[PDB]
RNA sequence: GGUUAAGCGACUAAGCGUACACGGUGGAUGCCCUGGCAGUCAGAGGCGAUGAAGGACGUGCUAAUCUGCGAUAAGCGUCGG
RNA sequence: CCCGGCGAGGGGAGUGAAAAAGAACCUGAAACCGUGUACGUACAAGCAGUGGGAGCACGCUUAGGCGUGUGACUGCGUACC
RNA sequence: GUAACGGGGCUAAACCAUGCACCGAAGCUGCGGCAGCGACGCUUAUGCGUUGUUGGGUAGGGGAGCGUUCUGUAAGCCUGCGAAGGUGUGCUGUGAGGCAUGCUGGAGGUAUCAGAAGUGCGAAUGCUGACAUAAGUAACGAUAAAGCGGGUGAAAAGCCCGCUCGCCGGAAGACCAAGGGUUCCUGUCCAACGUUAAUCGGGGCAGGGUGAGUCGACCCCUAAGGCGAGGCCGAAAGGCGU
RNA sequence: GACGACGUUGAUAGGCCGGGUGUGUAAGCGCAGCGAUGCGUUGAGCUAACCGGUACUAAUGAACCGUGAGGCUUAACCUU
């Protein structure tokens, strides 16, 4: 139920070798507005594939 | 030239912040801002403000060029902890530690 | 669950009040001890 | 120089270890004493119904606490410095 | 004066012998947690050291075949009270 | 799980007899060094020429030393041309240690020979403070339930407004005593507090709010019981009671 | 996590169209009856995950990672 010995700081680091985050590879650019956005997502101004979807 | 920005006594554990800090070490400031903008972490908001402050300091206090800036050094240090009490069952009491951290960002044109 | 402390102002003063302590020789000695120690609140009067 | 075969063989570090450099956390050490401790030589050995010891509430150009004071309320008269 | 939410927290300027004395403030040790550099480590089994010892990096040096850090491989080796 | 040579293996690398080599310990020898105890040269206020011999060690006995704080020597000596303390490096002694010096620090330190002790820490499920581990793991407190539009804002699943949905309804509605004591209303703020965010709050700060001849208390009367002038009783304190 | 299919030169998912299956004669209207009900229109209406089809909606042009002929020695071969 509980440990018999204190784990070392090296073992702690090994367990955390899979905790690193992954950054986004790249961002898409809209044809008309020309701002960066997540792929398959609308832009901040309210654009998607140069169609000007609802902004409000 | 090297410019420094700091955020001391930030309400976040050092371990959590270090996850976001490792994503922008050695990257260009323009690319670093993009990475932080699309990271769903609370520490990302804190780090982004410090990075922006460092860029402003170089532009104003040193007359540097934004396009030439780059994140050369970034590290997070543990700060003072706040002690609290959390009641448990059968009259037992436990100690709660609210951890803080210091965030340092260095931007240079080299 | 009913607990041991059930407050009641009237019973508090009649049991540990200033006049209750002054009505007996032993009670008066309690005040003398607390006066010597320097207690800011001699009794539970208020 | 080319082809094939056989034998041999560096450059990787997701992480970790040791050494050094530079930091964070933390408040040890050194230095410091308007606080304590133990005595010596002299004082005074009692206060109170002319209201005591100890308290409550008030009192300032004054919101709070401390000190002083008591509706004459951080003070009044008189004699000296 | 500048970034920021007329924030928090910082970077300049100025004061001072000193701001790495900035009010979380003299000196600022250890446990503990980080960034950078050199070397070792992903076919090898156990109190983690000790004796032997290659290679690599660096500082010297009239190359003087030395010093410092690291430690592939190998003999022996089951903490303290 | 081979498991009755340690193993590989061996027809000698097994056994018996004889002989000659070699390996093998901190044992013995060789070279350098230190110390104890003996006798010798009457050496000397003793070290040697020498000279032999000894030196594992618990309980325990004997002998000799290191360092720390304080007092005298000291109205001396060192020190802002940088003291104590902190952190490295080099040298040095048989050991506890000592000396010099770079950086940090910014005002005290102290020879020699004597004197006095709150004089040396790894352990006592020792005491106090600080910081690790498990671990970014368990958990976030009744399974009555939420969905969308607009507003405010640096930021809205949680705040405000609106339309639906769901739950209690002999309560999860309304009014009081006891108890608490400003939690009440308005403006303003978001560090800490709220088990998340927060513009919101029983949170921070400032101002405002409690109006009685008839309600309650006080007041008049007494129950259980308490106290009790004299009194009765008891070493004192004190007990009972008109 | 992984593994398989597909991304407009497209049937991957939803919707839509047809069918099947399940339930068992919808609503409205008309007729009979004082009425509850019954009968006709009618095996009607509705129908999840299934079968066969269909680009109506969503699967965007890009960007990113991964390179540029691949060590030494020896023998046999090219030039048995």
């Amino acid at each position: 139920a509980v440990q018999q010995n204190k784990p070392t700081r090296s073992k702690r680091g090994m367990r955390r070798s899979h905790d690193a985050l992954t950054a986004v590879t790249s961002l898409s650019v809209d044809k008309t507005s020309g701002e960066k956005h997540l792929r398959h997502h609308i832009t901040a101004d309210g654009y998607y594939r140069g169609r000007k979807v609802i902004a409000k | 030239m090297e410019t420094i920005a700091k955020h001391r006594h930030a309400r976040s554990s050092a371990q959590k912040v270090r996850l976001v800090a490792d994503l922008i070490r050695g990257k260009k400031v323009s690319q670093a801002l993009d990475i932080l903008t699309y990271t769903n972490k609370k520490a990302a908001v804190l780090v982004k403000k410090v990075l922006e402050s460092a860029i402003a300091n170089a532009e104003h206090n040193d007359g540097a060029d934004i396009d030439d800036l780059k994140v050369t050094k970034i590290f997070v240090d543990e700060g003072p902890s706040m002690k609290r009490i959390m009641p448990r069952a059968k009259g037992r009491a436990d100690r709660i530690l609210k951890r803080t951290s210091h965030i340092t960002v260095v931007v240079s044109d080299r | 669950m009913k607990r041991t402390f059930q407050p009641s102002v009237l019973k508090r003063n009649r049991s540990h009040g200033f006049r209750a302590r002054m009505a007996t020789k032993n009670g008066r000695q309690v005040l003398a001890r607390r006066r010597a120690k320097g207690r800011a609140r001699l009794t539970v009067s208020k």
